[PDB]
RNA sequence: AGUAGUAACAAGAG
RNA sequence: UAUACCUCUGCUUC
C-alpha cells in the first residue's frame, strides 16, 4: 500500500526495497525447473521466484 | 351509585380488555436482606421431591447425593422427580424418527462452532462466580483471574486462543493436587515528599501466591452462588436464583448451542422464537388443530404451566439426552458435551449471606454466616427457620454450603429442557385411543391442544399427557393450569381469542426513560412508541400522548426544560442563555432546552438528523465537536439509532470501592487500560475487529511501529533524526 | 506520530507491571483484558439515572485538552470538580458542563458529517420528499412476516461486510485478501472517497457502514407494503382497523414493481373470475389500480417481466405479452411450444420416490442466465437442443445446469446422490424442483458425469465444450456453443391466437396469495372486493347487517331476488368454486325453510344469506348437500360453522351480540319475540325439523353421511354445539 | 510423513470419576450408560410404565359450573376483623389545595408556598392547635411543633428550606433508630439475641372509603392539572386523526379528579427524590405543589400541604427515607374514623 | 389505549372516525354506553368518558396501592377471570384443582385496600354474571 | 415511630 | 486511646 502496488494474494517470503518487489523462496530436492513453473501457476508473476 | 370497574367485563370480554388486569403502572416487589431462607427452601424441596430415590455419599467431594432417576414411580400428585430413562430415550427416539438428521446435524454445527469458538467468548456472561475470591464478579474479571491463576499451575490453554484447550485445562485442573492462585496484600513504602517530614506512606499492593487443596478446589469449581430475585412481577412471595462459575460456562454454551440448533428446527418449540414470531407459530399451530376433526371433533386447548420445573428435572437425564443426541458425533465431542451435566449432577449450592439475629432490648443486630449457621442453639432462630435448618442438616457441609445433586437452577438448560418438553409433546397418543394431542413448549410454560370425538376422551388424553410427563420428571401444575374448548387461551402472557389480542400493559414500563444517556434515551423513547404502535396495538392518539409523556419524563429526569420556559436549575440557567444566544432555536435539541419536533411520522429519525439543517454552525460545531471530552472510547437487549454528540456521555464509576480492600483492581484495571489504549493506537482496527494471535502483545506493537517508522522514513514523513531515534528506541525494546 | 507511540511505549515499558502485561498477554487475550474493570452491571438504570441526575457531578470527562477548556465553575454554577473518575482518570462534571460546552465551547469541524451519517439523512429525504394519501377505516388482515427494517446500500453477510469495512477503514490490517474486495471494489472506492476528509472516529464510521451494509430482518405484522422504505414507516401505514396511503420519496426498484405487479394482477383476476363478463371487471379495475405511484398500465407496459396474470391483463388493456419465466436465476422467454404440467411420481437417482409436475409437450425458449445467453429446445423429460453463447464460466455452467434441471431430463433425475430434502436457513421446505436446483448448483459433477458426451459440431461458427467450460471435440450431449449471438382475449380471460389456439389459461395462474412489495391501491369505489378472506367476510356481513332491515323484509316478498346482490360477488371470490354451488344450494334451502315455514333465525339468516349468491348445486335426489362447517380459502381458521359459532362468525344470545372476525355488533331491537326457546335444529339441516329431544332409543348422534341417506319422515339424533342434544326429523 | 489431525480432548481421573457417579440407578459406571443408550431399544417403555403406575396419579379433571365459583375471600365480609385503613402516601379525594393565581410560570417552591400562605394567612397564622383525632403512637406536641417549624421556615425571608434538627424533628424523622451492627463472635455468645419472627400483614375487612374514593376520583371537575408538553406539527392524516382524538380522549381525563391527584404524586415525588439525593443529611421541608388551570384559562398554583424530608443517605434502592406529611383537608375524620 | 382500541374497532365497523360517535353520539349512531356500576342492587349505564376515567382511576390505584399482594392477587385472579370468560362464551372449561387456584388467590388478600375492594367488586360482578347465565342455560334446550 | 412484609432500612466505613 | 464538630461513600457484591 505504501509503495502503491497490488497486494499478493498469497503470503510472500521476502521483499526487495530497491526493486519494490516481493520475493518467494523455494527449496526443492530434485530439479528446480520443476518446482519453478509449478509456482508460476499460482503466483503468475506477482512475486519474484 | 357505586362504580365497579369489573363491570366493563360485562360489555368487553376479558381478552379484549386484558390490559386492564395488569398493574404495571405500579411498583414491582423487591427483596430485602438475606435470601438464605429462600435458598434453603429450594434445597429442602429439591430433595423432598427425590428422597425416595437412592442416597449415597460422593467419594470425590464427600457430599450427600440423592438419585431419583429410575426410582420408584409416584403414587400421588406431589411433584415427582423420579424420571424413567427408558421413557426419555423412547421419547427421544420418536423425535429422532420424526426429525431424522437434525440430531447429528445440530451436533455437527455445534461442534464446528465450538472448534472456532475462542476464549474471549466467555466475557459476555455478565455476573460470574469467581472461585478465587468466592464472590460474584464481572465475567471478564472472573475469567482473567482464572487464567492468571491457571498460569501459576502451568496451564496455558488460553494462550492458544481456542476454547477447547481452555476447557481441557479446566477438566485437567481438577486433577491438580494443590491449586495455586493470586491474592493481593498491601505494603507501605516511603515515597519522597515535600511534607515537613520529607516522605509519604502509600500502601502499594502486591500479589501473593495462595494454595487450595484438590478437594476444596473441586468443591468451589462445583459451587453455585445464590441470591433473591428482585422485581419479579405477578407474584406474592419471593424466591431464589443462582449464579454459576467460570468452569461450567464453556461446557454449557455448547450444550445450549446444540439444544438451540435442535429447537430451531422443531415446530412445537417456542424457543428461541421472537415474541412476534411466536404468534406466527401459535396461530398456525391452532389453525392446523382446528381443521383436523370436523365430525363432532372437540378440539380442546390446555393453558399449561409446570410446577417445580427446575427442582424436578435432573442432570442425570440431561446427560442421557446429550449421550443420545450426540450418537453420530465423534467421541471427544460426546465427552465434551457430557461434562456440564456431570458437573450439575454433582453441584454444590452456596447459601448467600445467612441469617440476621437481633435484640430489641439492646437494639443490636448481627449477621450469622452460613459456616456459623449451626454455631448457635436452634431455639434462638425463628419457628420456620428452626424447621428448615433441621431439614437442611443431612445436605449441609462443614464449610457452610449445601450439597444438591438433583434439580436444576433458575435458567440454566432452558433449550435442552424445552427439548425434553417437546419430546413429551412428540408422543401425541397412547394405546391407539381415539384422540391426538399437540402443542407448544417454552421451558416451564406450555400450551397443549387435544383433539378427539368426545371431551371424555380429551380429558383422558390430557390425563395421559400428565401421567406421561411424570415419567420425564415434568410436573404439570394442577392448580395453575386449566383447560377449555379451543378458540381462546393464554401462553407466556400472550392471550389468544380467535386471534392474539394486544397486551399493551406488558410493555408499558419500557416507555419510561431508559437510563443510558440524553442522546440514547430519546432514540429509545421514540423507538419504543414506534414499535408498540406496530406490534402492541397503540393508536395514533395514545402514541402522540406517549410522545408527550416521554418528553415530560425526559425533561424532568435530565432537567432540560424549554429555554423559553422559566423553570430554575443549574443547567436551566445556562439553557436559557443558550436559548437567548441561538438563532435557530428549533434546531436545538430538547437536552439543550430545545423544542420537541417529533411526531408519529418521524419517530424513526434521530433528533440531530432531523434538526441538523435548523442548527447554527457554532451550535452544531460544539454539539458535534469530533474530539469532545464527553464521549469516551467507544467499542462496537435492543440497539438504537443515534448520533455521537456531546449528549452521548457516560456517568462516573461507582466510588464505593475506594474505601474497601478492592482498591487494587483500579490499578490492575488502568494498568491494562493503558496497554490496550496504546495497542489500539498501534492497531486502529482493534476497537472494531477482534485481534487474533498467540504471539506476544508487545511483539505486534514493536513490529508494527518498526514498519510504521521505516515506511514513514522512506516515504518522506519522518526525518533521519526521528527515524534513527525511533530505531534506537525500538532497538532497546 | 510513530515517534510518540514508540516514546510512550518506552515510557510504558518502564513500569514492570505494564512490561509483564505486554509480554505475558496475548493478542487474543487483548479481547479479555480490555473488558476488565471494577464496573458492575446496572440492573436498574432507569432508576440509577434518575438518582444520578440529582447528584452534583454525575458525569465523567475524558482526560485531555478539550476537558481543560471547560472551566471549573461558570457564573456561580459548578461545572466540574478536581476529583478524577476511577474509570477515565479524567475530571468529573455535572450535566451543566454539557450545556456550557454546547453554548460556549470550541466550534469543531463538522465537514463530512452528512456523508458519514448519510444513511440516516436518506430517511429524512425519504420522508420530506414523500407524499401522503387517504386514510381509510375498516378491517385489515395483518400477516406476520420477516422483513427488512431499513434500506441498505448493498446487502452482504456480516463476515463479508466486515472485511469491506476493514478494507475501507483499516486497509493495512485487513489481513488475508478475500474475493469480496474485487466484487465491491467500486463501493470501497466510493466510500473511501466519501469518508476521506472527515475527523470522526473510525469506530463510528464502521458502525454506520455496518448499519448500511448488514441487514436487519425481523418479524412484523404487515399488510400490503413490504419494501424497506415502507417498513420503516410501518407504524403509520396501517393498523388493525385502519389504513393509510403513503408514497415514499426517492427512487424505487424495478424488481419491487415486478413483485407487486403480479400480486395485483392475480388479485384483480381472482375477483373478476366469479362475476360474469370477467374481462369487464378485470379491465374496469386494472384501469384504476395503482402501484405506489405508477398505474398498472404504465408498469405492465414499461416492465418486461410478468408471469401469467400480467400477460392476461396486458392482453385485456391492449399491449404485447412477454411470456417470460424465472427458474431461480435462469430467465426464460417463450419462442414456441406450449407445454402442460402433469403430476407424476419419479424415482430419483439416490433411490427415493418424488411427486413432481412433469411438463408434457415440446417447447422452445430464448434463454438467459446472468451474462450468458442462449436458446433452449426441450421436450417431455429431454433436452433436445441447447444453443448457447460464450461467456463467464460460472454463467455458462449455471446456465447449462439450470437448463438441464429446467428440462426435467431423466439423465438429470437419475444423477442424484445422498439427500435433496434440505430446508432453508429459517427452516422451510423448498419445492421439489428448486431443491434439485439448489443441489445441482452445488454438486454438478454427478450431473455432468451422468449426462453423457458426443461429437462436437464441425461447422465453423459452432463449437462444443466440456465439463470445465472449455472448448473440446467431445461436447455434452445436446449442448452447443455458437459464435453468433396477433392475440385476443376471451370473456373468461383466456388468450386466443389467430389460429384459434389458446395460449394463456385463466385457470393457469397461481392461487398462492402473497404479500406485495409496494403500496397496492385501487382507485375505485369498493376497494375491499380485492381484499383478504376475513376482510371480505367482515365487510360482507357488515353490508348485510347494514341492510338487514330491507333484506329481512323482502325475504317475505321477493322469492329469489335477494340471493343475487352486487356485494356478494366479492364474498363468493373467497369460496372454493368446488363447493360454492353445494353451499349455495344448502343455504338457500335452509333459508327457504325459515321463509316458507314459521321458524325464523335472524342470526342464521345473516350468516347464510351471503353464501347463496353462486348458482346452487343440489344432489341427484334434489336434496342439497348437508354441512357442519363452510370452509373458505386460506387459513385453517377461516370457516363458518352451521350449528356452533366459529373464529369468523359467532352469536351471543344473552346480550344479543354478534361477533364478526372479533368485531362486535348488536342485534338488539332486530329480533323476533319467539326466538327464545327456538332450537337451532330447525335451521341446521335443509328439510329438517325438531320433533322432541334426545331419545336414547334412536341411538347415537347421526353424521351427515347418515342424515343425507335417511328417508323422509324419519327421526334421528343431532348434536348442535357441545352439550346440546336434539331430536330431529326429515 | 503425513498424519491425521484429530481434535485432542480427553478426560482426567477426577472428572471421569465424577462422571462415573453421575449415572442413573442400576449402572455400575458411565460406560455402561453410554453403551446402554447407544445400543438398547426402549420402545414400549412408556406404555409399560404407564400400565404399572398407580391410578392415584391423575389430573382429577372436573367440568366447571357457575355454582362452583364460590365468592373469593370469605373473610373480607367478617365484621370481627378491622376494616382496612387508608395507607397511601398522600391524600387523594380528601385533598384540599390552597389556590394562588399566577402568571402561569415556574417559581421557587418556597416562594410559591410562601405566597400561597400569604394569600391564606388565617390558616398560616394559626398557632393554636385544635386536636380532633390522634394516631395511636403519635406525639401531638412534636407534630404541631414540626408543622409550625415548617410553616415558619417556609414563610421566612431566607433561601434555605432546611429544618433545624430538633428533638421533635428527630422523633418524626426517626433519628438513630437503626440497630448497631456487631461481630458475629459477639452475637453468637449473646444468648438474648434471636431471629425476629417476621411481621405478616393483618387480615382486614372491607371498607367503604375505597368505594367512595373510586366513586369520586373518577368524577369530573372544572380543573385541569396535566402538564403535557408540545409535539411536532401534523402532516399525515393519521396525525390529524390522532390529534383530533386527543381532544376527546385527553381532556376527558384531564378534567377529572384522578388526574390532579396523579400529577400531585408525580410532581411531589420528582422533588422529593431530588432533595433526597441533593441534601442527604439535611432535614428539609418540601411543599406539596400542583399547578392547575380552570375552564376560563387561569393558572392557579395549588398547595395541598407541607412535607418533612427525613435523613436520606440512601444506599440500596430499597433503603427507606422517612417523610412526614401535613396535608390540608375538609373531611371530618370522626365521620369515618376507621379510615384514619 | 384500551378505549382507543374500542374507537378503532368501531371505526372499523362503520368506516369512519367513530370517536365523536362513541363519546357524544351523532347523526347516525347513539353514544357508547357501558355497565359502569351498581345502584340499590341494579346495573347503571355510564358513558364512554366515564368508562375511560374508571380505567384511568383503576390504573392510578394500581400504582397508589401497588405491592406484592396486588401482583399476586391480579396474576392469580386473572385465571379465574379467564375461566369465567370461558363459561360466558360456553366453551365448556375444565379445572383440575380449583381449591389450588382459590388458595393461590386468597392468600394475597390481607391488608391492601384495592385488593380487598377488588375482591368485593369481583364477587359482586361474579354475582351479576350468574343472573346472566340463566339466559343461556336454557337456550335451544 | 414509621416505611414495610416471611427481612430489611430508619446511615455505613477509616 | 487520639486525630475525627474530621475524612471517604449512595447498585460494588465478601
Amino acid at each position: 500500500q505504501e509503495h502503491g502496488i497490488e497486494t499478493p494474494k498469497y503470503l510472500a517470503d521476502l521483499f526487495d526495497y530497491k526493486t519494490k518487489r516481493f520475493i518467494e523462496v523455494g527449496i526443492t530436492k530434485g530439479l528446480a525447473d520443476d518446482y519453478f513453473w509449478k509456482k508460476k501457476e499460482k503466483l503468475g508473476n506477482s512475486m519474484e521466484l | 351509585m357505586n362504580i365497579n370497574p369489573y363491570f366493563l367485563f360485562i360489555d368487553v370480554p376479558i381478552q379484549a380488555a386484558i390490559s386492564t388486569t395488569f398493574p404495571y403502572t405500579g411498583v414491582p416487589p423487591y427483596s430485602h436482606g438475606t435470601g438464605t431462607g429462600y435458598t434453603i427452601d429450594t434445597v429442602i424441596r429439591t430433595h423432598e421431591y427425590s428422597n425416595k430415590g437412592k442416597q449415597y455419599i460422593s467419594d470425590v467431594t464427600g457430599c450427600t447425593m440423592v438419585d431419583p432417576t429410575n426410582g420408584p414411580l409416584p403414587e400421588d400428585n406431589e411433584p415427582s422427580a423420579y424420571a424413567q430413562l427408558d421413557c426419555v430415550l423412547e421419547a427421544l427416539d420418536r423425535m429422532d424418527e420424526e426429525h431424522p438428521g437434525l440430531f447429528q446435524a445440530a451436533s455437527q454445527n455445534a461442534m464446528e462452532t465450538l472448534m472456532v469458538t475462542t476464549v474471549d467468548k466467555l466475557t459476555q456472561g455478565r455476573q460470574t462466580f469467581d472461585w478465587t475470591v468466592c464472590r460474584n464478579q464481572p465475567a471478564a474479571t472472573a475469567l482473567n483471574t482464572t487464567i492468571t491463576s491457571f498460569r501459576l499451575n502451568d496451564l496455558n490453554g488460553a494462550d492458544k486462543g481456542g476454547l477447547i484447550p481452555f476447557c481441557q485445562d479446566i477438566i485437567d485442573s481438577l486433577d491438580r493436587p494443590e491449586m495455586t492462585f493470586f491474592s493481593v496484600k498491601n505494603i507501605k513504602k516511603k515515597l519522597p515528599a515535600k511534607n515537613r517530614k520529607g516522605f509519604l506512606i502509600k500502601r502499594i499492593p502486591m500479589k501473593v501466591k495462595d494454595k487450595i487443596t484438590k478437594v476444596e478446589y473441586i468443591k468451589r469449581a462445583l459451587s453455585l452462588n445464590t441470591m433473591t430475585k428482585d422485581a419479579e412481577r405477578g407474584k406474592l412471595k419471593r424466591r431464589a436464583i443462582a449464579t454459576a462459575g467460570i468452569q461450567i460456562r464453556g461446557f454449557v454454551l455448547v450444550v445450549e448451542n446444540l439444544a438451540k440448533n435442535i429447537c430451531e428446527n422443531l415446530e412445537q418449540s417456542g424457543l428461541p422464537v421472537g415474541g412476534n414470531e411466536k404468534k406466527a407459530k401459535l396461530s398456525n399451530a391452532v389453525a392446523k388443530m382446528l381443521s383436523n376433526c370436523p365430525p363432532g371433533g372437540i378440539s380442546m386447548t390446555v393453558t399449561g404451566d409446570n410446577t417445580k420445573w427446575n427442582e424436578c428435572l435432573n442432570p442425570r437425564i440431561f446427560l442421557a439426552m446429550t449421550e443420545r443426541i450426540t450418537r453420530d458425533s465423534p467421541i471427544w465431542f460426546r465427552d465434551f458435551c457430557s461434562i456440564a451435566p456431570v458437573l450439575f449432577s454433582n453441584k454444590i449450592a452456596r447459601l448467600g449471606k445467612g441469617f440476621m439475629i437481633t435484640s430489641k432490648t439492646k437494639r443490636l443486630k448481627a449477621q450469622i454466616p452460613c459456616p456459623d449457621l449451626f454455631s448457635i442453639p436452634l431455639e434462638r432462630y425463628n419457628e420456620e427457620t428452626r424447621a428448615k435448618l433441621k431439614k437442611l442438616k443431612p445436605f449441609f457441609n462443614e464449610e457452610g454450603t449445601a450439597s444438591l445433586s438433583p434439580g436444576m437452577m433458575m435458567g440454566m438448560f432452558n433449550m435442552l429442557s424445552t427439548v425434553l418438553g417437546v419430546a413429551a409433546l412428540g408422543i401425541k397418543n397412547i394405546g391407539n385411543k381415539e384422540y391426538l394431542w399437540d402443542g407448544l413448549q417454552s421451558s416451564d410454560d406450555f400450551a397443549l391442544f387435544v383433539n378427539a370425538k368426545d371431551e371424555e376422551t380429551c380429558m383422558e388424553g390430557i390425563n395421559d399427557f400428565y401421567r406421561t410427563c411424570k415419567l420425564l420428571g415434568i410436573n404439570m401444575s394442577k392448580k395453575k393450569s386449566y383447560c377449555n374448548e379451543t378458540g381462546m387461551f393464554e401462553f407466556t402472557s400472550m392471550f389468544y381469542r380467535d386471534g392474539f389480542v394486544s397486551n399493551f400493559a406488558m410493555e408499558l414500563p419500557s416507555f419510561g426513560v431508559a437510563g443510558v444517556n440524553e442522546s440514547a434515551d430519546m432514540a429509545i423513547g421514540m423507538t419504543i412508541i414506534k414499535n408498540n404502535m406496530i406490534n402492541n396495538g397503540m393508536g395514533p392518539a395514545t402514541a402522540q400522548t406517549a410522545i408527550q409523556l416521554f418528553i415530560a419524563d425526559y425533561r424532568y429526569t435530565y432537567k432540560c426544560h424549554r429555554g423559553d420556559s422559566k423553570v430554575e436549575g443549574k443547567r436551566m440557567k445556562i439553557i436559557k442563555e443558550l436559548w437567548e444566544n441561538t438563532k435557530g432555536r428549533d434546531g436545538l435539541l430538547v437536552a439543550d432546552g430545545g423544542p420537541n419536533i417529533y411526531n408519529l411520522r418521524n419517530l424513526h429519525i434521530p433528533e440531530i438528523v432531523l434538526k441538523y439543517n435548523l442548527m447554527d454552525p457554532e451550535y452544531k460545531g460544539r454539539l458535534l465537536h469530533p474530539q469532545n471530552p464527553f464521549v469516551g472510547h467507544l467499542s462496537i437487549k435492543m440497539d438504537y439509532d443515534a448520533v455521537s454528540g456531546t449528549h452521548s456521555w457516560r456517568t462516573k464509576r461507582n466510588r464505593s470501592i475506594l474505601n474497601t480492600d478492592q482498591r487494587n483492581m483500579i490499578l490492575e484495571e488502568q494498568c491494562y487500560a493503558k496497554c490496550c489504549n496504546l495497542f489500539e493506537a498501534c492497531f486502529n482496527s482493534a476497537s472494531y475487529r477482534k485481534p487474533v494471535g498467540q504471539h506476544s502483545m508487545l511483539e505486534a506493537m514493536a513490529h508494527r511501529l518498526r514498519m510504521d517508522a521505516r515506511l514513514d522514513y522512506e516515504s518522506g514523513r519522518m526525518s533521519k533524526d526521528d527515524f534513527e531515534k525511533a530505531m534506537a528506541h525500538l532497538g532497546e525494546i | 506520530m510513530t515517534l510518540a507511540k514508540i516514546e510512550l511505549l518506552k515510557q510504558l515499558l518502564r513500569d514492570n507491571e505494564a512490561k509483564t502485561v505486554l509480554k505475558q498477554t496475548t493478542v487474543d487475550q487483548y479481547n479479555i483484558i480490555r473488558k476488565f474493570n471494577t464496573s458492575r452491571i446496572e440492573k436498574n438504570p432507569s432508576l440509577r439515572m434518575k438518582w444520578a441526575m440529582c447528584s452534583n457531578f454525575p458525569l465523567a470527562l475524558t482526560k485531555g485538552d478539550m476537558a481543560n477548556r471547560i472551566p471549573l465553575e461558570y457564573k456561580g454554577i459548578q461545572l466540574k470538580t478536581n476529583a478524577e473518575d476511577i474509570g477515565t482518570k479524567g475530571q468529573m462534571c455535572s450535566i451543566a458542563a454539557v450545556t456550557w460546552w454546547n453554548t460556549y465551547g470550541p466550534i469543531g469541524d463538522t465537514e463530512g458529517f452528512e456523508r458519514v451519517y448519510e444513511s440516516f439523512f436518506l430517511r429524512k429525504m425519504r420522508l420530506d420528499n414523500a407524499t401522503w394519501g387517504r386514510i381509510t377505516f375498516g378491517p385489515v388482515e395483518r400477516v406476520r412476516k420477516r422483513v427488512l427494517l431499513n434500506p441498505l446500500t448493498k446487502e452482504m453477510p456480516p463476515d463479508e461486510a466486515s472485511n469491506v469495512i476493514m478494507e475501507i477503514l483499516f486497509p493495512k490490517e485487513a489481513g488475508i485478501p478475500r474475493e469480496s474486495t474485487w466484487i465491491h471494489r467500486e463501493l470501497i472506492k466510493e466510500k473511501r472517497e466519501k469518508l476521506k476528509g472527515t475527523m470522526i472516529t473510525p469506530i463510528v464510521l464502521a458502525y454506520m457502514l455496518e448499519r448500511e451494509l448488514v441487514a436487519r430482518r425481523r418479524f412484523l405484522p404487515v399488510a400490503g407494503a413490504t419494501s424497506a422504505e415502507f417498513i420503516e414507516m410501518l407504524h403509520c401505514l396501517q393498523g388493525e382497523n385502519w389504513r393509510q396511503i403513503y408514497h415514499p420519496g426517492g427512487n424505487k426498484l424495478t424488481e419491487s414493481r415486478s413483485q407487486s405487479m403480479i400480486v395485483a394482477c392475480r388479485k384483480i383476476i381472482r375477483r373478476s373470475i366469479v362475476a360474469s363478463n370477467p374481462l369487464e371487471l378485470a379491465v374496469e379495475i386494472a384501469n384504476k389500480t395503482v402501484i405506489d405511484t405508477e398505474p398498472l398500465k404504465s408498469c405492465l407496459a414499461a416492465i418486461d417481466g410478468g408471469d401469467v396474470a400480467c400477460d392476461i391483463i396486458r392482453a385485456a388493456l391492449g399491449l404485447k405479452i412477454r411470456q417470460r419465466q424465472r427458474f431461480g436465476r435462469l430467465e426464460l422467454k417463450r419462442i414456441s411450444g406450449r407445454g402442460f404440467k402433469n403430476d407424476e411420481e419419479i424415482l430419483i437417482g439416490n433411490g427415493t420416490i418424488q411427486k413432481i409436475g412433469i411438463w408434457d409437450g415440446e417447447e422452445e425458449f430464448h434463454v438467459r442466465c446472468g451474462e450468458c445467453r442462449g436458446i433452449l429446445k426441450k421436450s417431455k423429460m429431454k433436452l433436445e437442443k441447447l444453443l448457447i453463447n460464450s461467456a463467464k464460466k460460472e454463467d455458462m455452467r449455471d446456465l447449462i445446469i439450470l437448463c438441464m434441471v429446467f428440462s426435467q431430463d431423466t439423465r438429470m433425475f437419475q444423477g442424484v446422490r445422498g439427500e435433496i430434502n434440505f430446508l432453508n436457513r429459517a427452516g422451510q421446505l423448498l419445492s421439489p424442483m428448486y431443491q434439485l436446483q439448489r443441489y445441482f448448483l452445488n454438486r454438478s459433477n454427478d450431473l455432468f458425469d451422468q449426462w453423457g458426451y458426443e461429437e462436437s459440431p464441425k461447422a465453423s461458427e459452432l463449437h462444443g465444450i466440456n465439463e470445465s467450460m472449455n472448448a473440446s471435440d467431445y461436447t455434452l450431449k445436446g449442448v452447443v456453443v455458437t459464435r453468433n449471438v396477433k392475440v385476443s382475449i376471451t370473456k373468461n380471460l383466456s388468450l386466443i391466437k389467430r389460429t384459434g389456439e389458446v395460449i394463456m389459461g385463466a385457470n393457469d395462474v397461481s392461487e398462492l396469495e402473497s404479500q406485495a412489495q409496494l403500496m397496492i391501491t385501487y382507485d375505485t369505489p369498493k376497494m375491499w372486493e380485492m381484499g383478504t378472506t376475513k376482510e371480505l367476510v367482515q365487510n360482507t356481513y357488515q353490508w348485510v347487517l347494514k341492510n338487514l332491515v330491507t333484506l329481512k323484509a323482502q325475504f317475505l316478498l321477493g322469492k329469489e331476488d335477494m340471493f343475487q346482490w352486487d356485494a356478494f360477488e366479492a364474498f363468493e371470490s373467497i369460496i372454493p368454486q368446488k363447493m360454492a354451488g353445494q353451499y349455495s344450494g344448502f343455504a338457500r334451502a335452509v333459508l327457504k325453510q325459515m321463509r316458507d315455514q314459521e321458524v325464523m333465525k335472524t342470526d342464521q339468516f345473516i350468516k347464510l344469506l351471503p353464501f347463496c349468491f353462486s348458482p346452487p348445486k343440489l344432489r341427484s335426489n334434489g336434496e342439497p348437500y348437508q354441512f357442519l362447517k363452510l370452509v373458505l380459502k386460506g387459513g385453517g381458521e377461516n370457516f363458518i360453522e352451521v350449528r356452533k359459532g366459529s373464529p369468523l362468525f359467532s352469536y351471543n344470545p344473552q346480550t344479543e351480540v354478534l361477533t364478526i372476525c372479533g368485531r362486535m355488533m348488536s342485534l338488539k331491537g332486530k329480533i323476533e319475540d319467539e326466538e327464545r326457546n327456538r332450537s337451532m335444529g330447525n335451521a341446521v339441516l335443509a328439510g329438517f325439523l325438531v320433533s322432541g329431544k334426545y331419545d336414547p332409543d334412536l341411538g347415537d348422534f347421526k353424521t351427515i353421511e347418515e342424515l343425507e341417506k335417511l328417508k323422509p319422515g324419519e327421526k334421528a339424533n343431532i348434536l348442535l354445539y357441545q352439550g346440546k342434544p336434539v331430536k330431529v326429523v326429515k | 510423513e503425513d498424519v491425521e489431525k484429530g481434535i485432542d480432548f480427553k478426560l482426567g481421573q477426577t472428572i471421569s470419576r465424577l462422571r462415573d457417579i453421575s449415572v442413573p440407578a442400576g449402572f455400575s459406571n458411565f460406560e455402561g450408560m453410554r453403551s446402554y443408550i447407544d445400543n438398547i431399544d426402549p420402545k414400549g417403555a412408556i406404555e409399560r410404565n404407564l400400565a404399572r403406575m398407580s391410578p392415584l396419579v391423575s389430573v382429577t379433571p372436573k367440568k366447571l359450573t357457575w355454582e362452583d365459583l364460590r365468592p373469593i375471600g370469605p373473610h373480607i365480609y367478617n365484621h370481627e376483623l378491622p376494616e382496612v385503613p387508608y395507607n397511601a402516601f398522600l391524600l387523594m379525594s380528601d385533598e384540599l389545595g390552597l389556590a394562588n393565581m399566577t402568571e402561569g410560570k415556574s417559581k421557587k417552591p418556597k416562594t410559591l408556598a410562601k405566597e400561597c400562605l400569604e394569600k391564606y394567612s388565617t390558616l398560616r397564622d394559626q398557632t393554636d392547635p385544635i386536636l380532633i383525632m390522634k394516631s395511636e403512637k403519635a406525639n401531638e406536641n412534636f407534630l404541631w411543633k414540626l408543622w409550625r417549624d415548617c410553616v415558619n421556615t417556609i414563610s421566612n425571608e431566607e433561601m434555605s428550606n432546611e429544618l433545624q434538627k430538633t428533638n421533635y424533628a428527630k422523633w418524626a424523622t426517626g433519628d438513630g433508630l437503626t440497630y448497631q451492627k456487631i461481630m458475629k463472635e459477639v452475637a453468637i455468645d449473646d444468648e438474648t439475641m434471636c431471629q425476629e419472627e417476621p411481621k405478616i400483614p393483618n387480615k382486614c375487612r372491607v371498607a367503604a372509603w375505597v368505594q367512595t374514593e373510586m366513586n369520586l376520583l373518577s368524577t369530573l371537575t372544572s380543573k385541569r392539572a396535566l402538564d403535557l408538553p408540545e409535539i411536532g406539527p401534523d402532516v399525515a392524516p393519521v396525525e390529524h386523526v390522532g390529534s383530533e382524538r386527543r381532544k376527546y380522549f385527553v381532556n376527558e381525563i384531564n378534567y377529572c379528579k384522578a388526574s390532579t391527584v396523579m400529577m400531585k404524586y408525580v410532581l411531589f415525588h420528582t422533588s422529593l427524590l431530588n432533595e433526597s439525593n441533593a441534601s442527604m443529611g439535611k432535614y428539609k421541608v418540601i411543599p406539596i405543589t400542583n399547578r392547575v388551570v380552570n375552564e376560563k384559562g387561569e393558572s392557579f398554583d395549588m398547595l395541598y400541604g407541607l412535607a418533612v424530608k427525613g435523613q436520606s443517605h440512601l444506599r440500596g434502592d430499597t433503603d427507606v427515607v422517612t417523610v412526614v406529611t401535613f396535608e390540608f383537608s375538609s373531611t371530618d375524620p370522626r365521620v369515618d374514623s376507621g379510615k384514619w | 389505549q384500551q378505549m382507543e382500541a374500542i374507537v378503532e374497532q368501531e371505526s372499523s365497523i362503520q368506516g369512519y372516525d367513530m370517536t365523536k360517535a362513541c363519546f357524544k353520539g351523532d347523526r347516525v349512531n347513539s353514544p357508547k354506553t357501558f355497565s359502569i356500576g351498581t345502584q340499590e342492587g341494579k346495573l347503571v349505564k355510564g358513558s364512554f368518558g366515564k368508562a375511560l376515567r374508571v380505567i384511568f382511576t383503576k390504573c392510578l390505584m394500581h400504582y397508589v396501592f401497588g405491592n406484592a399482594q396486588l401482583e399476586g392477587f391480579s396474576a392469580e385472579s386473572r385465571r379465574l377471570l379467564l375461566l369465567i370468560q370461558a363459561l360466558k362464551d360456553r366453551k365448556g372449561p375444565w379445572v383440575f384443582d380449583l381449591e389450588g387456584m382459590y388458595s393461590g388467590i386468597e392468600e394475597c388478600i390481607s391488608n391492601n385496600p384495592w385488593v380487598i375492594q377488588s375482591a368485593y367488586w369481583f364477587n359482586e360482578w361474579l354475582g351479576f354474571e350468574k343472573e346472566g347465565s340463566k339466559v343461556l342455560e336454557s337456550v335451544d334446550e
